[PDB]
This record gives structure tokens, C-alpha cells and sequence, in this order.
């Protein structure tokens, strides 16, 4: 058993001499990568995709002036929005759309500002009421008892989310500014005319679906703006989605549960051999070792064979091209 | 005349003076009365020259530059200058009292917001001392007003104005101020936003009270009988012998203008209602103009460098880049932290260029949330990258382990 | 042996891991106890500096305010009681066999940080005083455990408290002193005239050994047994107060009276201290002061005694016949360093 | 208001002329009801050269 | 692996042979093993065997460690 249990680490063994060799060079780039990070967290929440990528070329320009190293293959996604984010942002209803990913995770990785939402298709207030489930409450800020509700909802600790974000009522200015007195394990914050505790549970969003529309300076200033704006990718992969779902039914759905059954492989694959890792980190064993590597054999299988539908997928993609460009 | 008032008050305030030292404290009381309201920097290295020909022409000395100069009553019993290190630890442990004390904020003190801290203070300290505040959003205007008024005991009124609010609510807060600061002698340090100017209307009241000391609209008839009735039992109280009508009413608009000062914050001064209320007749003639403006590139390395300087960032090789002295910010490039700091400073410039701002003012909240942001999240992932490399290597090394143990049975 | 004054230089320097919050001497052992704003409570022997005796993490937060007392009975040890911001005050015990800290029980209601506490024996009965930001001014017994009075004599909340027999006096942060009787818990008289808030209020003491503020005036005053009031403020002034005489007492109609006021510091007053006709006190500038009670001039000037402010002082209770008082004087700082002062 | 209502409850066309007289209610009251019967049609008339009618207004209908 | 302790504190600096440091704060600045540690704020300096030397403050106000500069 010990001797299958050496014989079958082989690939094991190997991927973790090259991440040991490649260690120094991620470490070399590890600054320039978090600096683009952070530029991402905090300017390109309200730019298009052609006014990101000039900015980006400038920051690459600026980062490699003063000779500090970072990915040359960079990018977001892969570095910020982990796979359990994505597969709960993709089920709760979310787009495909790398736009709408990098604006998801800018949204929900800003745990220091409250993140303003520009969203004119009303899909991201279903999409984070998905997420959250049942603890979401709306208000707005053009309806009677708003106060009285987000004070409730303040010391319940629920996750409020505000529409109409263009009609700022400032006496939310403290909840928007961070500005609170700690008493002792208790958090305090004056709403209005009375303080108010703070459960430590609650999060704040601002909704607005009205582009080019008024946010006052104190607003705009402390606020992580997003702009959620559909664009081409999004409206060719929605035609696409359309026009096979109205032309073949069935096979959309097989493709569809293909996808999710392929990506929640992947997710299996990676906790079963971060399971492997942390295991043999705390060292019976062999035989649960023998199981985890059948597991993950049978996984690999199931991809090889699920990976038998893609020339058909890519085949209906280039007919629809045209038809998606028009 | 009022250069002349501030070398008074600082003279009568002050210690023993020497020639160097007057020239000097008349240089500090130039700075603030001619020099606060310029928006340029260019002018204000026009005003520097100034004040050196003018010195050098009339009073025949150290460096006058508008930092150089710090006098201040805060370190001692009376004005004087004070050093510049010892001032940054008492102001640093003074605000870390009040975030203490009041609300906990995580700001970072540089030289520049300690020349603002010294000034607002000046201006604090006067009788009929208002303040107007104008500079970009987030630079640290009514947090530093706030701080400033703590440490001289003035008590903090901000009027909560908000949306579907008319008159009578501005009306009913100044009026309760009024009377704070009348009838239970309380010192109030009044700040007014721009944003808190709803309609023209408050800034009428607000004109109002600037140029008199009380507002005629909110005493009249049957609430004047009141005024009359309670300020005459509170001079009861105190003990002084007023019975006319006159009198009784002068002492009240003495002790509003004792003790109230009114402080405005405004943010961008290219807007219809900020224009008015800039020049305004009374508010301007009133109020003493401390044009902050946006962040210098010396400010926004400074603090930039006082955030990333207790991170673990320097864990590699460095070549120092062979760059132009324009492009370098910081001190001359000695580890990666400046490099850093020079391109967070680059890329707020080029992105502010790129956005087309003109002429309005820069907030430099993007370059404090890109720091903190980034503070975080190089944190995160140096910790993450130690573990997993510690539980690859580890791993390699009880693989081995087992490997050689078979080997040798 | 009263009129001791300290010498120009330090003896020797405690170092502790953060600043330093309250310091207290033993009465009988050459031992002093330093707290720290990490929440860790030291024990520094007067001789062997070198290593602490013993040293326990009982908070999470900064500890603010300590004092020991040698407990006596008709029919016998060291109660050490430690405030926090922790929401909790602890009471500790002192042994004096292995020397080292045993913690006896923690007392809990206070609804914000507790800033100062009081212990005094009184007919062989300790009880543990307590002001806190709530408000209120709480009593907690050393053996029952369990609160006895509690009331909210300021509209503001209280700093620090001191304790005489059944009276209890206390500043807060609306610049007022309020002296309020603590078996009927009513005010007695208020206080104004200063601008800022009491940093440290504590009651004079009658002693007999002339110093003009520790001697009584008449005999009913003498019958009292309290006539003045010292307190220090961030007004960079130490004020002597006058108690009127009242009438479970009654309430005469009310006012205090400023007899002394002191001056000279160069930034907030935070601790005072009593001894014999000397007054020491500490500031944030840096510096120690030494005032007569006689004339009210300052005779020697610490300056620059640490590197960054002063936080705290004391003196050994000479009123006290139980206690002797011992020429040994200690300080505490905020640059992280104790100062003890030796012969 | 009320006419809208009670047509939503029991059924009847309904016609708003001019809404551009009313823009606060238009931007207010008739933004939180189109946001939020079958035999129910509403229809506006507006001006092409009047004001600038709000965006998710005119976008829901 | 190396023992060292505060000049003035009642702090025992421990390095372990796996890389690992801890002050009886604990952080694993070192992925191979330390060889020997120095103290001089205060100024940690760690070597191990990786090629690489990690300077480390210990700041005593938060009971954490921070590092300054690395020599490599
Ligand atoms: N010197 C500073 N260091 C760090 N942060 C600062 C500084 N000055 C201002 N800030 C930031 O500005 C915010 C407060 O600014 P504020 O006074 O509200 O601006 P405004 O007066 O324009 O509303 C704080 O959240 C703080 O993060």
C-alpha cells in the first residue's frame, strides 16, 4: 500500500516542484500584480471596457517605468474572483459576461465603501436579493418610513439595499461615511435625531437605474461607483442563448447542465486536492489517500468524456456569428 | 487692518520678541491675511518673493516659506513659533485622544494639514472668527474644523438638513444655536456645507446672521417677548443691572458674536450656488477665505508613504530605475516604496488628466481607498502565498522523507 | 521625613511593553504595580529592575485606573482592583509568600469602559468604588459581590471619583464637580469654573503635624471632617475648591468656591498628588511640577522627565496612620518607560 | 391616483395627457408604479419638444 | 534553531527549524529553515537557507510583527 501510495504521487510530486520553482517568480510579481488590483478595486468601477484597457495600458507603461515586476498575463478574474464566488455569482443569476464578473467582484470586495450601483436593466437588485436570500430588504429613498425601516433594519442587521440613488437623503451621511462611535462590543451611529446600534451584519447598497443622472459630490466621493452597461459580448451571447433555446430546447438545456455539470467537476476537482494537500500536511492514511486519488481519476475521466460535445457548440457559435454581429 | 489686529493679538499673546522674531511673526500674519485665498501654487511662489523683497527692502532672517512659519499657542502658554517634529507628536496624540474620544477615523497627519490645523485654530481663537473652507472633497475639511474646535472646547453644531426640509427646521436649529450660545454661554462652532444650502433662501439667513449678529426674521412678536423674558431672567441670574430694552439687546448681540463661530466647507467652488455663496457681499467681507485645494504631490507622498510604510513590502531585489528628478516625488528611489508611491502618484495624475477634470478641484479619496485597498490586499496575499508555499514545501519534504525511508528498508 | 523632595536625576527606569496608564506603590513592600495600555498588569520590584515579578494578561483592552490597599481587621493582606475598557473590573490578589498575581473575581455592569475606582475599609468592610461612561457612579462589595448603590449625579460622563468616609465627589467631562452623599444618593452641592474636563478630582485630607489647605476652620467643619477639594482639569490649571457646610444631609440653597487656583502648566493636567504641604502634579508637557499649598508657587521644575507625555503619579497616603509614608515617589509616561524615584 | 388604481383593480384603458405638466409626480409616483388586471393599457401623451422625460420611465414603456 | 531575547522585556524571541517564528506573535517569514537570528524599535534580523535574509520590527504596541527591508 505505502509503495502504490508512492507510485501514484508522481504527478502530484511534480506539480509541486514546478509551483516550488515557479514560486520565486510569482513572488517577484506579487507587488505589481496587487497594485493592479487595487487600481481595478478603486478607478475602473464606472469605465467602459475601451477606457479600461487604455487606462490599463497606462498603468502597465507606469509600472514597468519604475521596474517592478508583474504578470504579464494578467488578469482579474483569475485573480480576484475565486470559483465558489463565480459559481455563486453565476447561480444566483448573474450574466457569463467578463464585464459583469469584474464589476461582481468589485462590488462585493469593497467591505470599506458602500458600493453604488448603476444598473439600467434592474438586474443586479434580483441578482444580490439572490444572493443573500431571504435577509434582503428594499427600501428607496422616494418612499414614506424610510427612515424608520433602515433604522430597523440597522439594528436587526440585515443587508439593505436603497433604490433610486439619485435622490440622496443625507441624513445617511454617517452610515455612507463610516463614521461611528464604538461603545465597549457595542457599535453605535446617529441616523437622523438618535443614535442607533450596529449589528455588524449589515450591509449597505445603492441602486440607481438612471444613467447621467445627479450624485452629489459627498455621495461621489465616497462611494465605490459601478456601472453595469450591457455590451457586445453580452448582447451576441444573449442572442445566441435565445435563438437556440427558440430553435432546439433540448439540446440548449443539455449544454447548459453540460457547463454547470463541467464546472462543478472543476470545483470538486480543486477542493479534492486541496483536501490531498491538507491531509498529508497533518500527518488509514493510505487508504483514504487511495480513495481521494480514484476520486479525482474518476473526475478526469468524467471530463475526458464530457468533453466530447465542444466541436458542436463551436459549430453553431460560427453560424450564429453573423447573425449575432447583425 | 486686520494684519494689524493678528500682530496685535500675537504680540499680546506672545513672549518676549527680538527683531528676527517680529519680522518673522509679521512675515506668519502676511502669510495669513493676503495669502490663504490664492489658488495657485505659482502665486503663491509669487507672494513667497513678495515678502522677501518687501523684507529685504523695508527691514534689512530664516526661511518664509508658509510651512517654515508655524506659530502656534498649542505647545506653550502664549503664541510663539514652535518646532515642526514636536508639533506633529502633540497634534498625533492629541487626535488619536479624540478619535478616542469621539469617532474613530483613520487619518494620517502631514506637514500640510498641520499648517491647516494651525490656522483654523488662528481663526478659532478670534472674536468674530468665521471660517470658509474651500478645497476638494475628502480632503479633511470638517473632520479637521471638528478637531480643531475640540481642542479649544467649542462645542460641535451640525445642522441636520436633509432632503424634504423647508425653512422652518434651518430657522429652528439656528435659532436653538442662538440660543445656546446666548443664554447658556456655550462656545458653538457652527458648520455650514455647501450641500447643507438647500435654497438661496438659507443663505439669506445665513447672510444674515454673518453681517449682524443675530437674524431680526427669528425674533419676532410674540417669540421676541419670549427672548426678552428669558434673557432678561438669565441676567438675573448672572447679576447685572440691565432693565432697557437697548441694553438687554446689546448684551445678547455681544455674547452671540463672543461666542458663536460659523466654519463653511465647500467643495467645489465653479458651482451657480457655490459662486453665490463665495461672493456673497457679507459673507465674503465676514469670513476669513482658507482656499485648501486639492492634494500637492509632496502631501499625497507623504501620507502615501505613512500607510505603506508598516506592510511588509520590501521582500526582493530592487534596481533603482534611472529616471528623471521632474518624475521622482518622493526622496530619491532607495527601495520599492517609492517606486510604489511614485506610481500611485502617477497613475491618480494620469487618470485625472485622462477623465478631463479642467479646472475643478482633485479629490483625492481614489488615491486613499487605491493605498487602503491595496494595503489590504498585499497583506492577504503575501500571508496566502507563505502558506501554501510552506505547505507545498513541507509536503515535498515528507514525500521525500518516505520516499528515502522505503529506500533505505 | 515629610518634607522629601526628589533629586535632580532618576534612580533607575522601568521599561514596559506599551504606555503606561496607572502606577501604585505597595504600602509595606519597596514594590510598585504598572499597568499597561495592552491590558498588562506589571510588578516591578524597587531593587531588581531587571525582570518583572509578575506579569498577566487579565484584560483585552487598555487598562485605566488601579489602587491597593493592605487590608485590616479587628480579629490581612493586598487587594489590587484594575479598571478597563474592557467592561469588566478586575480584583486581584497580592501574595506575598510565592509572590505572583491571583485573580479573585470579576465585576460586570457597567454599560460602557470604566475609567476610575475607589477601595476603602471602613468598620473591617471593603468596598470597591467605580465611575464609568455610563454615567453612573456603581459601588461593588469586596465579598458579596454585588452592587449596593448606583445613581447619575452628571449630565456628562464621570472620569474620576474620590472617596472620604460615606462622601464621594466627582468630575466629569461638562467641567462640573458634583459631591454627593453615598448612603442616600443625593446631591449636595455643584460645581462651576472650569472649561475643561476634570482629568483628576480627589478630596484633601486633614493632617496634624501648618499647612493652610489641610487644617480645619471651625469646629463644625472639624465635625465634618472635609472643607476643601482639589481638582485638575485639560485647562492646564489646578484648582483648590471649598465645600459649603450642608444641613442623610440636606442640601443648603448649593455652590462651591474656587479658594486657590493654580496655573504654570504647559499642557493638559492628568494626575495630582498630595504630600505634607507639597502638591505634585504631572501634564502632558512633558514635565513634572512641585507646589506649596502655602503660597502656591512651584519650587522645581522636571523637565523633559519623559520622552513623550505623563501619565500618571503618586505619592504614599501620609493621612493614613496604617500606611507610612515613605519618601518613595513613581511616575508613569506615556513613552512606554515607568520613572521611580529612589532617596 | 385614484383612477389608476381602481382601473388596475377592475379593467378600463386610461389615457395621461400632457404628463409634462407634472414632472415631479411623473418622476416620482409614476416611476414607482410602472418600477412595481389584463384588460389594463395606460398610454401618455407627451411633446417631442418639450422636457426630457426620465429614462426607466421611458424605457418600461 | 535560534534563541534570542529583548534587552529590556520579559519576551522570548523562539525560531523553529521549520521556518516558523514565535514570541512567547507568530508568522512564518522563512519557508526553509532559519539557521540563527539576531536582535538589535526594535530590529529582528532572520537568515535561512533559501538565499535570503527578512528584517522584522516587532512592534510592541500590538503585539505584532512587521517587517521593514529584506537582503537578498
Ligand atoms: N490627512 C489625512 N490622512 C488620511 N486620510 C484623510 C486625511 N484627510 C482626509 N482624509 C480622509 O477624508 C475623510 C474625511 O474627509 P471630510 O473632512 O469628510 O471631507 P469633506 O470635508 O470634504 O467632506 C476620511 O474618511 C479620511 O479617510
Amino acid at each position: 500500500r505505502s509503495i502504490s501510495l508512492v507510485k501514484s504521487l508522481t504527478f502530484e510530486k511534480e506539480r509541486w516542484l514546478n509551483t516550488t520553482k515557479q514560486f520565486s517568480k510569482t513572488s517577484q510579481e506579487l507587488i505589481g500584480n496587487c497594485i493592479i488590483s487595487s487600481i481595478y478595486e478603486t478607478y475602473f468601477g464606472h469605465l467602459n471596457e475601451r477606457e479600461r484597457g487604455d487606462m490599463l495600458v497606462i498603468l502597465k507603461r507606469l509600472l514597468g517605468k519604475f521596474a517592478v515586476k508583474y504578470d504579464v498575463n494578467y488578469r482579474f478574474i483569475d485573480y480576484l474572483v475565486t470559483l465558489d464566488e463565480k459559481m455563486k455569482w453565476l447561480e444566483c443569476g448573474l450574466d457569463k459576461n467578463d464585464y459583469f464578473l469584474e464589476n461582481m467582484s468589485i462590488v462585493m470586495n469593497s467591505q470599506d465603501a458602500v458600493p453604488f450601483l448603476l444598473d439600467p436593466s434592474s438586474h443586479m437588485i434580483t441578482v444580490i436579493s439572490n444572493y443573500y436570500g431571504n435577509k434582503t430588504v428594499l427600501l428607496s429613498f422616494l418612499e414614506e418610513g424610510f427612515v424608520k425601516r433602515l433604522e430597523n433594519a440597522v439594528r436587526f442587521g440585515s443587508v439593505v439595499i436603497i433604490q433610486d440613488g439619485e435622490f440622496f437623503d443625507p441624513i445617511i451621511s454617517r452610515l455612507i461615511s463610516r463614521e461611528f462611535n464604538h461603545a465597549g462590543n457595542r457599535v453605535t451611529v446617529e441616523i437622523g435625531d438618535h443614535e442607533v446600534d450596529v449589528s455588524g451584519d449589515f450591509k449597505l447598497f445603492i441602486h440607481s437605474c438612471d444613467p447621467s443622472g445627479d450624485i452629489p459630490i459627498f455621495l461621489r466621493s465616497r462611494v465605490r461607483l459601478v456601472h453595469f452597461v450591457t455590451n457586445k459580448e453580452s448582447i451576441e451571447t444573449r442572442i445566441f442563448d435565445i435563438t437556440l433555446t427558440e430553435e432546439n430546447a433540448e439540446m440548449q438545456r443539455k449544454r447548459e447542465d453540460l457547463i454547470k455539470l463541467n464546472t462543478e467537476y472543476r470545483l470538486k476537482l480543486k477542493n479534492l486536492e486541496k483536501r490531498l494537500l491538507e491531509e498529508l500536511n497533518n500527518s488509514e492514511l493510505m487508504v483514504t489517500l487511495n480513495n481521494l486519488k480514484k476520486e479525482a481519476m474518476n473526475i478526469e475521466k468524467k471530463l475526458s468524456e464530457s468533453e466530447e460535445f465542444f466541436p458542436q457548440f463551436d459549430n453553431l457559435v460560427e453560424e450564429y456569428s453573423i447573425i449575432g454581429k447583425h | 487692518t486686520r494684519l494689524v489686529r493678528g500682530v496685535y493679538t500675537a504680540i499680546n499673546t506672545g513672549p518676549r520678541q527680538t527683531l528676527r522674531s517680529l519680522i518673522r511673526l509679521w512675515a506668519y500674519e502676511a502669510w495669513r491675511i493676503f495669502a490663504d485665498r490664492l489658488v495657485g501654487v505659482k502665486e503663491k511662489n509669487s507672494f513667497e518673493q513678495l515678502l522677501y523683497e518687501t523684507v529685504d527692502k523695508y527691514l534689512p532672517l530664516g526661511n518664509i516659506s508658509s510651512t517654515s512659519l508655524l506659530f502656534s499657542g498649542l505647545l506653550s502658554l502664549d503664541f510663539k513659533e514652535v518646532n515642526k517634529t514636536d508639533l506633529v507628536n502633540f497634534i498625533e496624540e492629541r487626535f488619536k485622544t479624540f478619535c478616542d474620544e469621539e469617532l474613530e477615523v483613520p487619518m494620517v497627519i502631514h506637514e500640510s494639514m498641520v499648517d491647516h490645523i494651525l490656522r483654523i485654530d488662528r481663526a478659532l481663537k478670534q472674536v468674530q472668527g468665521h471660517m470658509m473652507l474651500i478645497g476638494a472633497s475628502r480632503t479633511g475639511k470638517t473632520i479637521l474644523t471638528r478637531f480643531v474646535a475640540w481642542l479649544n472646547g467649542l462645542k460641535i453644531v451640525q445642522p441636520k438638513i436633509h432632503r424634504h426640509s423647508n425653512l422652518s427646521d434651518f430657522d429652528m436649529i439656528l435659532k436653538k444655536a442662538i440660543s445656546d450660545c446666548s443664554l447658556k454661554e456655550s462656545r458653538t462652532c457652527l458648520i455650514i456645507d455647501e450641500s447643507n444650502i438647500l435654497e438661496t433662501a438659507f443663505l439669506e439667513r445665513m447672510n444674515t446672521l454673518l453681517a449682524n449678529a443675530d437674524i431680526p426674521d427669528l425674533f419676532q412678536g410674540e417669540e421676541y417677548d419670549k427672548l426678552l423674558n428669558n434673557l432678561r431672567n438669565k441676567t438675573r441670574s448672572l447679576g447685572l443691572l440691565l432693565d432697557t430694552e437697548q441694553e438687554l439687546y446689546d448684551w445678547f448681540v455681544g455674547e452671540i458674536a463672543k461666542n458663536l463661530h460659523v466654519v463653511f466647507t465647500i467643495c467645489d467652488p465653479t458651482n451657480n450656488k457655490s459662486s453665490a455663496m463665495i461672493s456673497s457681499p457679507a459673507l465674503f467681507n465676514r469670513c476669513i477665505i482658507n482656499w485648501m485645494g486639492d492634494w500637492d504631490t509632496k502631501t499625497m507622498s507623504q501620507v502615501a508613504n505613512n500607510m505603506v510604510d508598516v506592510v511588509p513590502m520590501e521582500f526582493t531585489d530592487f534596481i533603482v530605475p534611472e529616471v528623471n528628478k521632474e518624475l521622482v516625488f518622493t526622496e530619491p528611489i532607495q527601495t520599492i516604496r517609492d517606486a510604489v508611491v511614485n506610481i500611485l502618484i502617477h497613475f491618480d495624475r494620469n487618470f485625472y488628466q485622462k477623465m478631463k477634470v479642467g479646472v475643478n478641484p482633485r479629490s483625492p479619496g481614489y488615491f486613499i481607498d487605491g493605498l487602503r485597498a491595496l494595503v489590504k490586499l498585499v497583506t492577504a496575499k503575501y500571508q496566502d502565498l507563505q502558506e501554501n508555499q510552506r505547505f507545498v514545501n513541507v509536503g515535498l519534504e515528507k514525500l521525500n522523507e518516505s520516499v528515502l525511508k522505503v529506500n533505505e528498508l | 521625613v515629610l518634607k522629601w523632595i526628589p533629586r535632580n536625576l532618576p534612580s533607575c527606569l522601568i521599561n514596559v511593553e506599551s504606555s503606561v496608564t496607572s502606577v501604585k506603590l505597595h504600602p509595606n513592600l519597596p514594590i510598585v504595580f504598572v499597568a499597561t495600555d495592552h491590558g498588562k498588569l506589571y510588578a516591578f520590584d524597587l531593587f531588581n529592575y531587571t525582570i518583572p515579578l509578575a506579569s498577566l494578561q487579565s484584560h483585552t483592552k487598555a487598562i485605566t485606573s488601579m489602587d491597593v490597599l493592605f487590608t485590616n481587621y479587628t480579629n490581612n493582606y493586598l487587594v489590587i482592583v484594575t479598571a478597563s475598557k474592557d467592561l469588566q473590573i478586575h480584583v486581584f490578589k497580592w501574595v506575598s509568600e510565592e509572590c505572583k498575581f491571583q485573580q479573585i473575581r470579576s465585576l460586570l455592569g457597567h454599560e460602557h469602559i470604566v475609567s476610575a475606582v475607589k477601595i476603602w475599609q471602613k468598620n473591617n468592610d471593603v468596598h470597591i468604588a467605580s465611575c464609568s461612561r455610563d454615567q453612573t457612579v456603581k459601588i461593588w462589595d469586596f465579598h458579596n459581590g454585588w452592587s449596593l448603590k448606583t445613581f447619575q449625579p452628571h449630565s456628562q460622563w464621570v472620569r474620576s471619583i474620590d472617596v472620604l468616609g460615606d462622601y464621594i465627589i466627582s468630575g466629569s467631562h461638562d467641567t462640573t464637580l458634583r459631591l454627593t452623599h453615598w448612603p442616600s444618593g443625593n446631591g449636595l452641592s455643584v460645581g462651576t469654573g472650569h472649561e475643561f474636563p476634570i482629568e483628576k478630582v480627589k478630596f484633601i485630607h486633614f493632617i496634624e503635624d501648618e499647612i493652610r489647605f489641610r487644617t480645619p476652620s471651625t469646629d463644625r467643619y472639624k465635625n465634618w471632617g472635609m472643607q476643601y477639594c482639589v481638582s485638575a482639569s485639560r485647562d492646564r490649571t489646578i484648582k483648590i475648591w471649598e465645600i459649603p457646610l450642608p444641613t442623610a444631609p440636606i442640601p443648603n440653597p448649593s455652590n462651591f468656591r474656587c479658594v486657590l487656583t493654580l496655573k504654570g502648566h504647559l499642557s493638559w493636567v492628568r494626575d495630582i498628588s498630595i504630600r505634607g504641604q507639597y502638591l505634585f502634579s504631572c501634564a502632558d508637557d512633558k514635565s513634572v511640577r512641585c507646589w506649596d499649598l502655602n503660597t502656591g508657587q512651584c519650587l522645581h521644575v522636571w523637565e523633559k522627565l519623559h520622552t513623550g507625555f505623563v501619565n500618571c503619579l503618586d505619592l504614599d497616603v501620609d493621612f493614613d496612620s496604617n500606611v507610612t509614608p515613605r519618601q518613595m515617589m513613581v511616575t508613569g509616561g506615556l513613552d512606554c518607560k515607568s520613572n521611580v524615584f529612589m532617596r | 391616483q385614484e383612477e389608476i388604481s381602481k382601473s388596475k383593480i377592475e379593467g378600463g384603458w386610461i389615457l395621461l395627457q400632457n404628463i409634462q405638466m407634472s414632472l415631479s409626480w411623473v418622476k416620482t409616483y409614476l416611476h414607482k408604479h410602472v418600477e412595481e388586471h389584463e384588460k389594463f393599457k395606460m398610454f401618455m401623451t407627451c411633446h417631442l419638444t418639450g422636457d426630457k422625460l426620465p429614462a426607466p420611465l421611458l424605457q418600461r414603456t
